[PDB]
DNA sequence: GTCTGATCTCGGAA
DNA sequence: TTCCGAGATCAGACGAGAT
């Protein structure tokens, strides 16, 4: 919190309330909340002959087999390497799934995280139900 | 021809950045007061001869303060800081006679040889650059202003070819400008004190070469056009015959506003006569062979005065005024030290006075140099750091005689635009110097004078002049052996290395200056095309087992100033020496100075866009000195949470400024937001600025002093008035603590109270009130005496700012802006890993400004900090984009740096890449809490009855005449009446019908008959010029008419 | 007879300018008005319905003179 | 100044890693890796310590 | 408060906001000259109800779009509006119903919120059916479905095809009809300020200063909605020469300073032909800027011929949004001769720019001309000319507006008194006459067309 | 040393391992706390020599 | 033109028929402002304030 | 009245027109001790 | 500084503030949006009559 | 520290 | 013979605004 040097006094009380975390930051349950989309890259020709170790150290590592085989697309971070190979870029057309992401919550550590989650959906519901009975009121 | 660039941080260890600064102030304590006792001794007076008074030496003794009558104890320079008083030392059988302000960090101040731990009990940050008094409280710098050459033939074209020297009496009484002027193709001799242009040939006939052969014989022997000279002059010295010496006296014995072999004197000073005048006519000589033969702004012109040079010039006449006073005294009292105490008073607040209001007002030497003293901008590091090194002028243009010298890119915008300039990092100012060994090697290498035949020193080409400081001293038939002999002479070490031995082969004449004050710079010295520093040497200098003045009696660098520079090859780097290539350059870096170099990559900028840069550095906000808790400054802003930049550059490590940074950097994400980033806006989240993005702290100062009288009444402190209870009043009194100053630790509203001083008229009570918008707290309440002990109180007002709508951020390349939004994070375009933005930049800032320097610090330190290094990008060179690129391939990113976002708000991925990276944004000091305005209805200003004019005064803004057009074009009437009738000055006068002038009230005194007096509608600013133009003999008659 | 039929800007302007300051000092209303608080919004309303008690008197600059209704007069 | 106690892009909880980083820098470790063992994956939570001065510890000395 | 022209005062409608800065359109920051870098303004308040009249009819914003210099407009789209508008109407973007209808239904706020706003008919149905980019920036000249604007235009625009009226590839031809898009993207030409053919413009003449003030604010709001969500950035990326300019520029710098260096030597060593102008040394210097502006603007066309479309500071070309053809050469290919006051740079040493040179050389990058580009970084030499050079610009505009600022003083202290009277003479205020019609027609600048003519009848014909 | 405001911002950013959904928003400004709606915390650090 | 710079003729219509009605080219200085106009505080609100104040009282 | 020494860090129990001098020093820089009061700080 | 060029013409003005500038796209070209403590401040006399007599009291 | 028209003194001529 | 041309010296001025 604060360092200190003989003589020096740190007297406090605090007061904790609850916060929407757009109220400020400093209520934000996550560290960061993001999602992405699960990649699928399909190797359109077959790539063999030293070009599969070329396109292995292309890639992010896991991500591949080595003939080349797309071996476990998840892990990919978007480098988008094969653009400068001037050769493999006609070759694979690399993409990502639309309907089907990858979440990635972190806490901080006051929930945790699978009830970070079920809090998420739990308010959102709440946030329609609040305006289904606004309607029922008109 | 690996490593040269360890000779740089071994010159600024000696003499290189705010160190010419001390070095001139150490010069002039420990040599120019004992050079100006030996010019002012001998105290005589006339009423009695038989006394006589005899300064032996001055010493300048340590800071010290007395409070008492003989406590006599030192001082810290951060108590003089506090108590408002004068850092200061005194003058001193062995008896004082006054005391003088000491720089910090000089031979005699306190700071000097001391450890950083025996700074903190002397309450003093280490990184602090010294070189600024301490007058009065405030900490002033004495600007260095350049002046141009002493005694120097200028050839000038002020209608054709008139040449005038400025000389400057060594006795330093007088400065005289004998200039030479063309009328009409016949030369003249334009004095001052001369009432008429006399011809020249007069003027040689005076100074004792009577005959025309001999005249000619100085100007040109060879004719082809100094035939041209025939026919001018000495025929028309001859169509009146007035071929004498004596009778040519005569003609200047008249004029002059027998007796003129003594007024011949003081026209053309520095060269000498013992009345042996042959000396001085071929100096006049050489000055018309230049316009029979035929730049102002050209560095080997412009000599440097710094701080110890200008207080030489200000003591050598406070002395005097001491010295003549004495004389006054002895002759007063005769018809003696303790009718000299007393006049500890002449040079004590005669210094102090001079350095506070910046005021060299001599009439000794009739210099009035207004302006010379600044009080130092501590808004900053580098704006302490940025004002020790500059350059105030007496054009605009930048001219290349500055490579190497000064910054070219660190300059104002304004007024100043290229007159206010900023010294470079590896220069040097020259000092002084005796001319012994310099005339004593002279004379052995070959000159003569006073005995060779006028027509030698002509067209011949063998005849090169030798001229040392502007006085001719003889001529060499063979220059080169000269100028190399010299110059190997002061690279073995016999010659001072300062000197300097340039040619100009147009004019033949060499150039021996020993001047003190020519800008100088150091380079590598090329023998043959092998270099000097052998790299071996750039290996000592690693473990220190040599220092960089080890280098120069080696000869192995050389110090080159800006005439020298005409003669040599200079080589940028290793790979560009060539067959003739003479010196070579340390390090090319160093041309930038230290407002700039802070930049990354100032060479990739357009450059007007660096020089944006070198005045947002200074107004960067960060902080000041580990001691910048204990200072209490009159503004002083600080950061709460300061970064070392990720994008280093070399420079930024000599000054040590990520020992003490300023401003965060936050991952920017270039790219269109919104629409609220258009002209040069940027947009924050609120996030980060509630996770602490630049939070700032704005520390204010108020002040009181409680003076003790003449009436020996003095002024009060008295408590809260607690009214109906121990609470204090409605909010006024309430932070008072009943010891009269206000608590620490307490926040204060507008209008409340720190303390009641209550004055004697009996106590009139004059409340020293927190004005502010906002609210403020208050950290320290400091209570001490000043030098005339009337109880100072000084107060300490913190307030945190988290930077919204309004406030100045920048960029660190001179794309300042406004933060226009601050969106929540939710709504900010994350890319996969989870970074959402901190500062949204819009990409426009970039194709017009062409400020690729920025777009290689987001891939430098998104690079950076995924390998856990610093990139340095310097001046030319530093890390390249190559090999940037590839550090981003290993950490799994895009080899530009731009990375796959998707959309914050609707969720789906952006339609193309968006550059990302951490890039250096400094707040800087404009946020919109000081400057909101308005002004509704307040206070007028008592003579004009219109609003005042300020801020800090209520405010109104003055509707310029200019604007004035604006709404006259526009057709509205009826506004402009509204706007500067109605809403400015609504005044309403009486005149009177006949004799129609302002009569007071319901009637005119002149014409008592009160019957014709009618009401007029009028601005107050119209009818004060109406009763001030009657108070003069205008009168202005007005004669109405009713409303038709 | 001899001027421009078309209101000047100067002249829109003025006619909105004195007519808003009447209205502005209790003036009888021509146009049944709908809630406007502003009396310049007023004004404007008093324009475009032609109904505003005004005549314009168009100075020729040698002296003469030549009056011109608000309502006779072609607004833009 | 002092530590940050969050990360200014993210919030991830920063202000606890500066004497375990501090104790990483004592020994062998360097710059780089250092920050890979206190957990900081992505790049600007890792400049909250790597770019961050301690002028806390500087400021101390002179506040007796 | 560096008032300049008429523009710099307007009258504004006052909405209290939530915040302590003047927020206003940006659109309107030409007027004013003001770029939001730290700029104030002041802001009057007018206190009686004739003076509140006299802002609203005469200085007002839906009044003064258009100067009195040229009868250009100044109120018009700036930087980002006019490259999201170019964007969008752009031939290659197509969005789906989604998308659609979500670009559209941004402008729906302030007096916009009660309108039946109707999007038009996609113009692909079959395969998949989705609208074209065109079609939605229709929806900014007419919105409703009520709605009495017919806006037409038809007119050149920026990178013009030459060749072909509106049918060729390029697409750089703007034909709109009833407020359709028909054809061509919107350039600064047709959008931005200084051209008397973009739509704002044809909006205010044709129908009213209410419809050009309603359209404008339409295009604030609906084309950063469509920027922020297509993201629109430069990279280091946009400004790295490829592979085909690195051997045209490494050929140019070559074959540029063999010549050179023969001109050079064919005045000293020989006998060299004079130009008409002057003798040997001043010739010289012309022909060598001929042969190194040969060089930056063929360097210029080789990064212009391989640089990819969508690139970030050719798209800000392309449409003049931003910085022109020169820019992009001078941060990618090669920057040119750094020239001072319209000369090689001058020598401030004997015979030499710098000492790093020799005497009296007349070379290339010698005297001022810099190699490299901003990408690959200037020289110490290099990097001094081009500071050089670039004071010159920072210098001048101290110095003019020390002049300039005096002679609008003298000018305005001259002819403030005259005024158009209503017998159609311009007299003094004094009586005299001094224009017997105000300029021969009687006829304002500011509403007149282009051609000093009122009508340019061939664009209201077909209008 | 450390500034006020700066420190007890400091103690803002400190997440607090009590959950929500036990307690309720607080309803007025009601700066005194319910015991329903707030959670106090103590800090009392005096450091001397050892 | 030359500058770019465009501008309506009407405008130095009738800034060249301002300079030369009075008989003679009268250039916009301070010296061709007391050959234009006759009042004074139009004058005196120009350059020369003292001088054009005290001759207009004579 | 409580006072803060310069460096020397005693509480020096002064009063009115007193010279400002310190037990234990000579130094004149007198601080003064912080407040009583319950001073509430909001976390935003 | 005179009066005329400077008290006479360009005299300082009552109901006027200044600010530093900052973009908003969202609102017509016609407003400018002022902070609302400069609002609180800037003050229009706006005589009663007869129809914001409610609105003035209210 | 010039840029300025005005206003004073000299001088050569029908 | 006088008068008008051409030599010297003398004027007032040299942008807005801001803290
Ligand atoms: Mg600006
Ligand atoms: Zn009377
Ligand atoms: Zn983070
Ligand atoms: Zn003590």
């Amino acid at each position: 919190i604060a360092q200190l040097r003989p003589g020096q006094e740190i007297d406090l009380l605090m007061h904790c309330v609850k916060g929407i975390g757009k109220d400020h930051a400093k209520f934000s349950p996550v560290a960061t909340a993001s999602y992405r989309l699960l990649p699928d890259i399909t190797l359109l020709e077959p790539v063999e002959g030293e070009a599969a170790e070329e396109l292995s150290r292309c890639f992010s590592p896991g991500v591949i087999e080595v003939v080349a085989r797309v071996a476990n697309p998840r892990l990919d971070t978007f480098s988008r390497e094969i653009f400068r190979n001037e050769k493999l870029k006609k070759v694979v057309r690399l993409a990502r799934v639309r309907d089907h992401y990858i979440f990635s919550v972190e806490s901080t550590g006051v929930l945790p995280p699978d009830v970070l989650v079920s809090e998420a959906i739990k308010v959102l519901m709440g946030k329609c139900r609040r305006f289904l009975d606004e309607l029922d009121a008109v | 021809v690996e490593e040269k660039w360890r000779l740089l941080p071994a010159f600024l260890k000696v003499k290189g950045l705010v160190k010419q600064h001390i070095d001139s102030f150490n010069y002039f304590i420990n040599v120019e007061i004992k050079k100006i006792m030996k010019a002012n001794e001998k105290v005589t007076s006339d009423a009695d001869p038989m006394w006589y008074l005899k300064y032996l030496n001055i010493y300048v003794g340590l800071p010290d303060v007395e409070e008492s009558f003989n406590v006599t104890r030192p001082v810290s320079p951060h108590e003089c800081r506090l108590r408002d008083m004068t850092y200061s030392a005194p003058i001193t059988n062995a008896l004082p006679i006054g005391r003088m302000p000491i720089m910090l960090r000089s031979s005699n101040c306190v700071l000097t040889g001391k450890t950083p731990a025996e700074f903190a009990k002397l309450n003093e940050c280490p990184l602090d650059p010294g070189g600024y008094f301490i007058v009065k409280g405030v900490e002033k710098v004495i600007l260095i202003q350049e002046q141009l050459s002493k005694n120097r033939i200028i050839v000038e074209a002020d209608r054709k070819g008139a040449v005038g020297a400025s000389v400057t009496s060594s006795t330093h009484e007088k400065k005289s400008r004998t200039n030479m002027a063309v009328k009409q193709g016949r030369f003249y001799l334009r004095h001052n004190t001369l009432s008429e242009d006399i011809p020249i040939v007069i003027i040689f006939k005076a100074m004792g070469v009577e005959s025309d052969q001999e005249i000619v014989q100085m100007i040109g022997t060879e004719e082809h056009v100094m035939a041209a000279f025939g026919p001018s002059l000495e025929e028309c010295q001859k169509a009146q015959i007035f071929t004498q010496m004596q009778a040519l006296k005569y003609i200047g014995n008249k004029v002059r506003r027998a007796r003129e072999l003594l007024a011949s004197t003081i026209l053309t000073h520095v060269p000498v006569k013992e009345f042996n005048f042959r000396a001085k006519c071929i100096y006049t000589a050489v000055m018309v062979r230049r316009v029979i033969l035929a730049d102002r702004d050209y560095y080997g012109n412009k000599r440097l005065e710094l701080a110890g040079q200008l207080l030489s010039l200000l003591f050598e006449d406070l002395f005097k005024k001491f010295n003549s006073e004495m004389k006054k005294i002895a002759d007063q009292v005769i018809p003696f030290d303790v009718v000299k105490h007393m006049r500890q008073d002449q040079i004590t607040n005669g210094m102090v006075n001079a350095i506070s209001t910046g005021n060299w007002s001599l009439k000794r030497f009739k210099m009035d140099r207004q302006g010379v003293t600044q009080v130092l901008s501590r808004l900053s590091y580098i704006s302490a750091l940025g004002m020790m090194t500059r350059i105030s002028s007496q054009p605009r243009s930048l001219q290349p005689s500055q490579w190497g010298m000064l910054c070219p890119s660190d300059t104002p915008e304004g007024e100043a635009c290229g007159l206010v300039k900023n010294l470079a990092l590896m220069t040097h100012i020259t000092t002084d110097m005796e001319d012994g060994p310099i005339v004593k090697l002279a004379s052995n290498l070959g000159v003569e004078d006073v005995n060779l035949l006028c027509g030698e020193e002509l067209s011949y080409p063998n005849v090169f002049l030798v001229f040392l400081n502007g006085n001719i001293l003889g001529v060499i038939r063979d220059h080169k052996k000269l100028v190399n002999t010299f110059r190997l002479m002061r690279r073995a070490g016999y010659i001072n290395e300062f000197v300097s031995i340039s040619t100009n082969l147009t004019d033949r004449c060499v150039y021996i200056s020993s001047d003190g004050g020519r800008l100088c710079r150091p380079y590598i010295i090329v023998k043959k095309q092998k270099p000097a520093v052998t790299n071996k040497h750039m290996e000592e200098l690693a473990q220190g087992y040599r220092n960089f003045e080890d280098f120069l009696h080696e000869s192995l660098v050389e110090y080159l100033d800006v005439n020298e520079e005409n003669d040599c090859n200079i080589a940028l780097y290793e790979h560009t020496i060539n067959k003739d290539t003479t010196h070579l350059e340390i390090e090319p870096f160093t041309l930038l100075g230290v407002c700039a170099g802070l930049i990354p990559y100032p060479h990739h900028n357009q450059s007007p866009r660096n020089t944006y840069q070198c005045a947002m550095g200074k107004q960067a906000m960060g902080t000041i000195g580990y001691n910048q808790r204990n200072r209490i400054d009159t503004l002083m802003y600080l950061l709460a949470y300061p970064q070392k930049p990720m994008v280093k550059t070399k420079t930024i490590e000599l000054i040590e400024f990520e020992k003490l940074p300023a401003g965060q950097n936050a991952t920017v994400a270039v790219m269109s937001y919104s629409g609220y980033d258009i002209e040069d806006a940027l947009v924050l989240n609120k996030a980060s600025l509630d996770r602490g993005f630049g939070r700032c702290l704005v520390y204010k100062n108020a002040k009181c002093t409680l003076k003790r009288y003449t009436n020996q009444t003095f002024d009060k402190v008295m408590g809260p008035m607690l009214d109906a209870a121990t609470r204090k009043p409605i909010w006024r009194h309430e932070i008072l603590d009943a010891d009269g100053i206000c608590s620490p630790g307490e926040k204060v509203e507008n209008k409340q109270v720190l303390v009641n001083k209550s004055m004697p008229t009996q106590y009139k009570d004059v409340p020293i009130t927190y004005k502010g918008a906002t609210d403020s707290y208050i950290e320290k309440v400091m209570i001490s005496s000043n030098a005339e002990d009337a109880f100072l109180i000084k107060m300490l007002l913190r307030q945190t700012r988290r930077p919204e709508i309004g406030d100045k951020f920048s960029s660190r390349h001179g794309q300042k802006g406004v933060c226009g939004l601050i969106v929540p994070q939710e709504d900010m375009p994350f890319c996969d890993s989870g970074i959402c933005p901190d500062i949204i930049m819009n990409p426009h800032g970039f194709p017009s400004r062409m400020t690729v320097g920025k777009l290689i610090e987001l891939l430098a330190g998104k690079a950076g900090v995924l390998d856990g290094r610093f990139h340095y990008g310097t001046a030319f060179g530093g890390s390249k984009v190559k090999d940037v690129c590839e550090d981003l391939v290993r950490h799994g990113y895009n080899y530009l740096g731009k990375d796959y976002v998707t959309s914050g708000i609707t969720g789906e991925p952006l339609e193309a890449y968006i550059y990302f990276g951490p890039v250096y944004y400094q707040k800087l000091k404009h946020m919109v809490l000081d400057k909101m305005h308005a002004r509704a209805r307040g206070p007028r200003a008592v003579l004009t009855r219109q609003p005042t004019e300020g801020r800090s005064r209520d405010g109104g803004l003055r509707l310029g005449e200019m604007e004035r057009d604006c709404l006259i074009g526009y057709g509205a009437s009826m506004l402009l009446l509204e706007r500067l009738m109605i809403s400015s000055d609504a005044f309403e006068v009486d005149v009177c019908g006949q004799c129609g002038l302002l009569g007071y009230s319901g009637w005119c005194h002149y014409c008592k008959s009160s019957c014709h007096v009618s009401s007029l509608r009028i601005p107050y600013a119209c009818k004060l010029l109406f009763q001030e133009l009657q108070s003069m003999n205008i009168i202005p008659r007005l004669k109405l008419s009713k409303y038709n | 007879r001899i001027t421009t039929p078309y209101m000047t800007k100067y002249e829109r302007a003025r006619v909105l300018g004195t007519r808003a300051l009447q209205i502005a000092m209790c003036a009888p209303v021509m146009v049944e008005l709908e809630g406007e608080t502003d009396p310049l919004l007023i004004a404007m309303k008093e324009l475009k319905a032609r109904k505003i008690p005004i005549i314009i008197r168009r100075y020729l600059p040698d002296g003469s003179y030549e009056d011109w209704g608000v309502d006779e007069l072609i607004i833009t | 100044m002092i530590i940050p106690v969050r990360c200014f892009t993210c919030g991830k909880i920063v202000g606890n890693k500066w004497e375990a980083y501090l104790g990483l820098l004592q020994a062998e470790y360097t710059e780089g890796d250092a920050l890979d063992a206190l957990g900081l994956k992505r790049y600007c939570c890792r400049r909250m310590l790597l770019a961050h001065v301690d002028l806390i510890e500087k400021l101390l000395n002179y506040a007796p | 408060q560096p008032s300049l022209h008429k523009l710099s005062i307007m009258a504004h409608l006052a909405r209290v906001k939530p915040h302590r800065t003047f927020r206003f359109n940006e659109c309107v920051c030409t007027p004013y000259n003001a770029d939001f870098d730290g700029d104030e303004m002041n802001l009057h308040l007018p206190q009686t109800e004739e003076a509140k009249a006299e802002a609203l009819v005469l200085m007002g914003t839906k009044a003064n779009l258009v100067t009195p210099r040229n009868g250009e407009p100044l109120i018009a789209a700036i930087q980002d509006f006019l490259t999201g508008a170019y964007l969008l109407t752009l031939k290659d973007t197509f969005f789906d119903r989604a998308k659609a209808c979500q670009i559209i239904a941004s402008i729906l706020v302030g007096k916009d919120e009660k309108i039946k706003v109707r999007l038009p008919p996609p113009t692909i149905l079959k395969p998949v059916t989705l609208w074209t980019g065109k079609q939605i920036f229709s929806v900014i000249l007419r919105p409703s479905d009520d709605n009495p604007v017919r806006a037409n235009l038809r007119t050149k625009g920026k990178q013009y095809c030459g060749k072909g009226e509106d049918l060729c590839a390029n697409d750089s031809y703007v034909t709109i009809q009833n407020s359709e898009l028909m054809s061509g993207s919107m350039d600064k030409g047709t959008l931005g300020s200084g051209s008397k053919n973009n739509i704002f413009y044809i909006l205010l003449r044709d129908w009213g200063q209410n419809e050009a003030a309603d359209a404008m604010s339409r295009l604030a709001r609906l084309a950063p909605v469509y920027l922020s969500n297509r993201g629109f950035s430069i990279g280091i990326g946009d400004v790295t020469p490829g592979q085909g300019l690195l051997k045209a520029k490494y050929e140019l710098l070559n074959a540029g300073y063999k010549k050179c260096d023969e001109y050079i030597e064919a005045l000293n060593t020989g006998k060299l032909q004079q130009q008409p102008g002057c003798t040997a040394e001043e010739t010289l210097e012309a022909l060598i800027l001929k042969e190194l502006s040969v060089i930056r603007d063929h360097a210029g066309s080789a990064c212009l011929r391989e640089l990819d479309k969508s690139n970030s500071p050719l798209t800000m070309a392309l449409c003049g949004s931003k910085g022109s053809f020169i820019n992009i050469s001078q941060m990618i290919a090669c920057v040119g001769q750094q020239a001072i006051s319209g000369s090689r740079v001058p020598d401030g040493f004997e015979n030499r720019s710098l000492p790093h040179f020799e005497k009296h050389s007349k070379l290339p990058a010698a005297k001022g001309f810099v190699a490299n580009s901003f990408y690959s970084g200037l020289t110490p030499t290099e990097f001094f000319f081009h500071t050089m050079a670039g004071r010159e610009g920072l210098v001048d505009t101290a110095v003019k507006t020390a002049e300039t600022g005096y002679m609008q003083r003298r000018l305005v202290k001259s002819l403030e008194d005259l005024c158009s009277q209503y017998d159609l003479t311009v007299r003094s205020s004094t009586g005299d006459i001094i224009q017997f019609i105000y300029g021969g027609d009687g006829l304002d600048p500011a509403a007149m067309e282009g051609k000093d003519e009122p009508l340019e009848f061939k664009r209201v014909l077909d209008n | 040393i450390v500034q006020d405001e700066i420190l007890a911002h400091r103690l803002g950013l400190i997440p607090i391992h009590a959950d929500p959904r036990l307690f309720e928003y607080r309803n007025q400004g009601d700066e005194e706390g319910t015991e329903i709606d707030t959670l106090q915390f103590r800090l009392q650090v005096r450091c001397t020599r050892n | 033109v030359n500058h770019g710079m465009s501008i309506d003729r009407r405008h130095v219509m009738l800034l060249s028929d301002l300079m030369t009605y009075k008989g003679e080219v009268l250039g916009i200085t301070r010296f061709g402002l007391a050959k234009m106009k006759e009042s004074v505080l139009m004058l005196a609100s120009f350059e020369k304030t003292a001088d054009h104040l005290f001759d207009a009282a004579y | 009245m409580i006072y803060i020494c310069g460096e020397c860090h005693t509480e020096n129990e002064i009063k009115s027109r007193d010279p400002i001098r310190c037990r234990e020093c000579g130094y004149r820089i007198m601080y003064k001790k912080r407040t009583k009061r319950l001073v509430v700080f909001d976390a935003r | 500084q005179g009066r005329f060029r400077g008290n006479l013409s360009g005299k300082r003005v009552d109901f006027s503030g200044r600010t530093v500038i900052s973009p908003d796209p969202n609102l017509r070209i016609d407003e400018v949006a002022v902070p609302v403590h400069v609002a609180k401040i800037l003050t229009f006399p706006e005589k009663v009559n007869k129809a914001n007599i409610n609105f003035l009291r209210k």
